[PDB]
RNA sequence: AAACGACUGUUUACCAAAAACACAGGUCCGUGCGAAGUCGUAAGACGAUGUAUACGGACUGACUCCUGCCCGGUGCUGGAAGGUUAAGGGGAACUGUGAGUGUAUGCGUAGCGGUGAACUUAAGCCCCAGUAAACGGCGGUGGUAACUAUAACCAUCCUAAGGUAGCGAAAUUCCUUGUCGGGUAAGUUCCGACCUGCACGAAUGGAGUAACGAUUUCCCUACUGUCUCCACCAUGAACUCGGUGAAAUUGCAUUACGAGUAAAGAUGCUCGUUACGCGCAGCAGGACGGAAAGACCCCGGGACCUUUACUAUAGUUUGGUAUUGGUGAUUGGGACGGUUUUCUGAUUGUUCUGGUUAUCUCACUGUGGACCGUGAUCCGGUUCAAGGACAGUGCCUGAUGGGUAGUUUGACUGGGGCGGUCGCCUCCUAAAGGGUAACGGAGGCGCCCAAAGGUUCCCUCAGCCUGGUUGGUAAUCAGGUGGUGAGUGUAAGUGCACAAGGGGGCUUGACUGUGAGACUGACAGGUCGAGCAGGGACGAAAGUCGGGACUAGUGAUCUGACGGUGGCUUGUGGAUGCGCC
RNA sequence: CCCUAAACCGACACUGGUGGAUAGGUAGAGUAUACCGAGGCGAUCGAGUGAAUCGUGGUGAAGGAACUCGGCAAAAUGCCC
RNA sequence: GGGCUUAAGUUAUCCGCCGAAGCUGUGGCAACCUGUGUGGUUGGGUAGGGGAGCGUCGUGUCAGUGGUGAAGCUGCCGGGUGACUGUGUGGUGGAGUUGAUGCGAGUGAGAAUGCAGGCAUGAGUAGCGUGUGACGGGUGGGAAUCCCGUCCGCCGAUUAUCCAAGGGUUCCAGGGUCAAGUUUGUCUGCCCUGGGUGAGUCGGGUCCUAAGGCGAGGCCGACAGGCGUAGUCGAUGGGUAAC
RNA sequence: GUCCGAACCCACUUCAGUUGAAAAUGGAGGGGAUGAGUUGUGGAUAGGGGUGAAAGGCCAAUCAAACACCGUGAUAGCUGG
RNA sequence: GGGGCCUUGUGGUUCUGCUGCCGCAGGAUUGGCCAGUGAGAAAUGUUGCGUGAAGGUGAAGCGUCUGGGAAGGCGUACCGGAGUGGGUGAGAGUCCUGUAACUGUAAGCGUGGCACUGGUGUGGGGUUGCCCCGAGUAGCGUGGGACUCGUGGAAUUUCGCGUGAAUCUGGCGGGACCACCCGUCAAGCCUAAAUACUCCUUGGUGACCGAUAGUGGAUGAGUACCGUGAGGGAAGGGUGAAAAGUACCCCGGGAGGGGAGUGAAAGAGUUCCUGAAACCGGUCGCAUGCAAGCCGUCAGAGCCUGUGUGGUGAUGGCGUGCCUUUUGAAGAAUGAGCCUGCGAGUUAGUGAUGCGUGGCGAGGUUAACCCGUGGUGGGGGAGUCGUAGCGAAAGCGAGUCCGAUA
RNA sequence: UGAAUGUAUAGGGGUGUGGGUGGUAACGCGGGGAAGUGAAACAUCUUAGUACCCGUAGGAAGAGAAAACAAGUGUGAUUCC
């Protein structure tokens, strides 16, 4: 910075730690389920998901922005509280 | 040859979803006696980088997405 | 005749031959012999096949007369009463985990760990002496002699002591061509003095000194083309002819002068003046001529040198420990039972261990003698002698260490240096928004206040005039007048009399979570802020309060620390560490 | 074969450097200097020409340091008894 | 500047003119915007940004082309807005190369006191390295400079003679005159061919050691290596038989 | 470590040379010239080292740290292209 | 885990010992599940294939035209498991050399592998009484080093110096440390392949160079030369298809030239292909000896030529070089004597970040590697970017964080 | 054969029994180990365990058959990408 402190040394440092064990959740909305598993989607597995798109061998958390009119029974690792009463208030529900 | 990212920029700055540059904000550390609670709630925070030193932080990181 | 050096010598190959170096002579310091010193990691070696009348280092430098005072500082030598002080030894204490105990919290045995270490412990340093032919130092004020100038002399301040003998306008004297005398017709030089020594001085020697010097200086005489003042002669070049035949340099070219103009000195531009084309011999005024990316100056980098710059380090030195063992005392810290009486007070034996100290010797010493390998001054073995658990060496550890190494040693600046300045606040310059520079003109700040903060209520000043005890211009009281000229914690400016100035009551908002919206900077950042909640202060309420009438009183990040919290913890549970505020 | 060098060291067939030996006559102290001997050379561009000027020598009236920073240079002196 | 007051000087006023790459006229080019059949505005330019191209070499493909003459060089006559260029037309030359479209670059030079080569300027100029030569004859294409002779001059503690070191054939004889020789040269220390150096006694070795070197074992040292004993070398010296 | 003075060693002054005869000399004088003299032959000391009667002098014609090669195409906020 | 103690099992034996006239072992031409020249606790011959080093066979064209010459033009035929190249007098599938294909290999120290000879040779269930299981080793302290880790919370590993274990109810590791759990068994050794490289030998390749380039070196090249030495270090290629390299004559001492010959060409004559520029000249046209000139530009007479376009150009106006670097240079600021040649924005990343363009698209894309000995093609989805963010993080999630479920 | 000297050993005397010596362009293993440079100065740090040096191979070398990883199920020597 042509001598004067530079940007990344007066700037304080973001503290904090990083976990070694964190991991991510593949997350699915229920406007894609609705989508891609339109037509009464009885079951919905990791399988199903991960061929139509969650990225395979990885957590498929599904999360709640949208209405899911369908009824679907997801067999998923986690699930947001919206994303679980919107799903059993359209007539399905949730497993693992 | 891999460009490595720079490591105080790295440990400084955060890039959000839409793409803004943001550091913390600087004179918090430490002599905050004298320092009113409104000088310290100003300095509390998080500040979007302008332009010049944004691009800047974007081309020392090397890809990287901030901490 | 003077200065310097005594002399003969030596030296900057290639700008310095000297007054510089050396020298014979002198003194100091070190060295007892494997010497000290030096080269080397070491063995070795030189010193020296020498032995204190010797060797090495330092300074001075024949000879003559001398070499004065100071040991405060620093160095060196010696010493050790106390202080401080490493590694090591060694406590006490704390602490993690943990069988289990605990209705659970929690606690915690054994074992395995962790933390720093009361006491003990060296040199060095502080400390006390000596040492100057060690590195060094050798002063001030006031006044006084019968012309005046000075001070032998007196008082004093201070120091470790205050410059002795001798010399002095000097290889030293700034003023300075000091003054006086000599030498000259005339002498800033000379030489003899004077003493007013800017700023001599006694082995970085003082003052002298015969002889010596391609040293420096002044004078006399002889001699001369050095000169008045040059002339002439012969020669090697130059010149002409024949032969041979470079160079530096070069943007060009059919390359005048004057006065101007222009990057401020023009062959090349302007206005004029002059000038037929081409040669040869010459001279040097210009082409800011050639030659050399100025060597002076500044800026950036480097190198080498210095030191009480920084950080290291070879060497030197201190102790601990290993090598490293045997045998006694003499003093403290224990376990141990059992004289005392676990004990304020004392103990012996019985086991473990620090210190002080004394002897022994197939550890070790690379050593003196003899012998053997061997008919070998190396080396090795045996042995005697001499030391001896020391020394030496390895590791650890304190001190010392320009001997060596790597580097640092700011910028601004009417060149650089010296001096000044460097951040923040107020005013002017600043041209009636904001901003605006100079080594421009003025000043302030690096705080302070538990009230000088908050709230509520009340009050009006300075100055002037008059009356009144101390009391006066001015303490205190009374009447009139007086609007801001008083005051404001603190510079200045903007404000404040509706007071933001003076006083009374109660208080801690000098809050916690926030911050719509804005002002101001390239940015980091700086600043103002409505409304809301919690929990408070004052007020009857309205309301006000997130320090101070406002604007200075401040320091990013890194790193680390303390309190809280408990988000993470590398198999699990702790611990530990980190994170967040 | 060269060898105080045209053959070596100097880039040269370079007025420089290079150790040793022999080394006669007359004058002279002399291995100085002059002229010769033994012996060897005439030197590796010449021929001319009274220009200035530069270098190298020579002479010089009267004066005699007036020169110059300074007697620089030269002159004077010089040998034997 | 000439010259000017008899203004061509100052001043007031009036009437004309001159004067730029300005403006207008006319003829081309180009950028942007705009209704999209008018056209309008615009086009000096360093640093710099953006856009589009010329030329060189190699190369895939296609079409070719070349001794009835490729490349390269060199003229003339033309062309484009520029880098440039013609499928015009010669000359020289003697084996390659053209156009379209893509692909890849060691792709463009006027300068770096740039590097290499060649050639100018100074210039037929400075110099030709201490000096004494003259003449007669010869040789020869050619003679101041070669050979012979006679005069004269020069060195002579060296311009002589002989060695060492060093050089290396330069020595001698013949042939030579491209180059070298600071000129010429018929000459030469140069070129080419051939030849030439003979030791019991001279100088070295075969003998000896100095300084110094190396050094069996050995001692010292992380390694590398250092030192050194016994020895072995090493003349500048000792010894050794001819004039 | 006498005197004058050749050889020899040196280098005080002056003139010339300065693209030289010569990358340090020549001419004319000058100092030492039995001594701490000079010289031949071989040898020893080597680069943070040598050696130095001491000038930072000399160590193969530029030495306040030789030369060669390598790190290396060192680096240059500077000049040039 | 093994030893020991036993419940047992060796390949069929001729018959020798010791222990209890049980049993265990040396013993032997004859099986053999095995196992071999290997690291494997080891190392000794005769027979079985195809090759590199050399070789062998190896297809198929003539006629005319022009040319010095035919491989070229024209005409008309062949071979191809061979049309990759390179030579030949110009541009060849059929002229040569070769090429494709097959083939031989005596020999190798041959080499690889197989067969035989010859050489060497088993365990399973039970038991823990007892016995062994790598010591100055591991740890610990200290001074250093390697690990992401630069002394730290310092695990692991290693060197010097001290100190110093346990041994299976044991040791070590899982990032200080302890407990449990998991894994493991140090202080002994040997082990192929996958990996690295190329002084060399053989064959081949190139949108690599083409004599200032490519090696320093196309030639007497690490040579000449320079330096005491270590070391440094060049420049110089081309006649022609074939020397047919110019017999002979003339001028000249020669050199050189002129005639002539050879050759397609000699102005291809050995200084030899082509033969540029600077530079040096001969000839012709114009101008030029009264003139002040960045040397040009515009206007312009005259002369020559007229190949009616071109050369020169008296005379008039205007006009201070190029580059660099500067506030400003014609500058008396820098650099350049001239010409020719050479000499500076490149390349590599499954880098960062944009843009253009093409493919695919809620998806895109592979890396190493494998197959194609036939390449540029195919597989390989390991990974990676996008698909959800916010928070120090636990975590929650179209939200999340500061916050009090504000 | 066995010194001083007793055991013996050192040493001495016979035999050649076997191996060694030196070179080698790159690659390997073990050890010693810079600086320029970057940090816009510089010392930690970087450069870089690079350059260089020493010892020593082989046709490759080194490593290699868990006192290993993992994290609760598991993998199973080394090397290389
Ligand atoms: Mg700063
Ligand atoms: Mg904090
Ligand atoms: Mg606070
Ligand atoms: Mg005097
Ligand atoms: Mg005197
Ligand atoms: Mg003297
Ligand atoms: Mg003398
Ligand atoms: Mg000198
Ligand atoms: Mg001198
Ligand atoms: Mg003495
Ligand atoms: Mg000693
Ligand atoms: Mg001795
Ligand atoms: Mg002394
Ligand atoms: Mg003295
Ligand atoms: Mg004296
Ligand atoms: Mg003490
Ligand atoms: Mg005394
Ligand atoms: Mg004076
Ligand atoms: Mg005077
Ligand atoms: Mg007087
Ligand atoms: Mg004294
Ligand atoms: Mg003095
Ligand atoms: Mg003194
Ligand atoms: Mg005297
Ligand atoms: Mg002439
Ligand atoms: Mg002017
Ligand atoms: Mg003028
Ligand atoms: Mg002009
Ligand atoms: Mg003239
Ligand atoms: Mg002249
Ligand atoms: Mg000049
Ligand atoms: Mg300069
Ligand atoms: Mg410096
Ligand atoms: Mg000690
Ligand atoms: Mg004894
Ligand atoms: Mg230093
Ligand atoms: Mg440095
Ligand atoms: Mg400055
Ligand atoms: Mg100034
Ligand atoms: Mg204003
Ligand atoms: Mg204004
Ligand atoms: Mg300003
Ligand atoms: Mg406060
Ligand atoms: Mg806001
Ligand atoms: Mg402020
Ligand atoms: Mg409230
Ligand atoms: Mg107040
Ligand atoms: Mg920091
Ligand atoms: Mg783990
Ligand atoms: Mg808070
Ligand atoms: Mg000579
Ligand atoms: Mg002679
Ligand atoms: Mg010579
Ligand atoms: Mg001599
Ligand atoms: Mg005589
Ligand atoms: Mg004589
Ligand atoms: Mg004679
Ligand atoms: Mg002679
Ligand atoms: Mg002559
Ligand atoms: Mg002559
Ligand atoms: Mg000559
Ligand atoms: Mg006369
Ligand atoms: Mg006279
Ligand atoms: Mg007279
Ligand atoms: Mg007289
Ligand atoms: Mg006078
Ligand atoms: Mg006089
Ligand atoms: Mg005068
Ligand atoms: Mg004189
Ligand atoms: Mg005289
Ligand atoms: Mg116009
Ligand atoms: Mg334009
Ligand atoms: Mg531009
Ligand atoms: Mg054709
Ligand atoms: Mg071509
Ligand atoms: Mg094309
Ligand atoms: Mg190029
Ligand atoms: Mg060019
Ligand atoms: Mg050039
Ligand atoms: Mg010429
Ligand atoms: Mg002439
Ligand atoms: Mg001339
Ligand atoms: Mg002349
Ligand atoms: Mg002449
Ligand atoms: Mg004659
Ligand atoms: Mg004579
Ligand atoms: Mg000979
Ligand atoms: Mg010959
Ligand atoms: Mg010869
Ligand atoms: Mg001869
Ligand atoms: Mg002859
Ligand atoms: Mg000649
Ligand atoms: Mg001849
Ligand atoms: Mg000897
Ligand atoms: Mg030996
Ligand atoms: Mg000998
Ligand atoms: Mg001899
Ligand atoms: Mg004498
Ligand atoms: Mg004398
Ligand atoms: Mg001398
Ligand atoms: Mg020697
Ligand atoms: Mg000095
Ligand atoms: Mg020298
Ligand atoms: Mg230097
Ligand atoms: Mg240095
Ligand atoms: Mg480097
Ligand atoms: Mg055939
Ligand atoms: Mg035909
Ligand atoms: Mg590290
Ligand atoms: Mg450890
Ligand atoms: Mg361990
Ligand atoms: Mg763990
Ligand atoms: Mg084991
Ligand atoms: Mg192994
Ligand atoms: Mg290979
Ligand atoms: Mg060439
Ligand atoms: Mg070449
Ligand atoms: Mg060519
Ligand atoms: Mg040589
Ligand atoms: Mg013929
Ligand atoms: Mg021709
Ligand atoms: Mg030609
Ligand atoms: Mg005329
Ligand atoms: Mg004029
Ligand atoms: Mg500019
Ligand atoms: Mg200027
Ligand atoms: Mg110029
Ligand atoms: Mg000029
Ligand atoms: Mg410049
Ligand atoms: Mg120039
Ligand atoms: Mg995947
Ligand atoms: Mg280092
Ligand atoms: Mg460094
Ligand atoms: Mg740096
Ligand atoms: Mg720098
Ligand atoms: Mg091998
Ligand atoms: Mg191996």
């Amino acid at each position: 910075a042509g001598g004067q402190m530079p940007i990344h040394m007066q700037a304080p440092k973001l503290g904090g730690f990083h976990n070694p064990f964190r991991t991510e959740y593949q997350v699915v909305n229920l406007d894609k389920v609705e989508a891609l598993f339109p037509k009464g989607g009885k079951i919905t597995v990791d399988d199903l998901v991960s061929v139509g798109a969650v990225r395979d061998n990885e957590l498929v958390k599904v999360l709640g922005t949208g209405e899911l009119t369908v009824k679907v029974d997801l067999v998923v690792d986690a699930w947001s509280k919206s994303a679980q009463e919107k799903i059993e208030k359209a007539g399905g529900s949730v497993t693992k | 040859p891999k460009m490595k990212s720079h490591s105080g920029t790295k440990k400084r700055f955060k890039v959000t979803g839409s793409g803004k540059v943001t550091a913390r904000k600087a004179g918090k550390r430490h002599l905050n006696e004298h320092k009113s609670s409104r000088v310290t709630r100003r300095l509390t925070g998080e500040t979007v980088l302008s332009k010049g030193e944004a691009a800047k932080v974007k081309k020392l990181l090397a890809g990287h997405p901030g901490r």
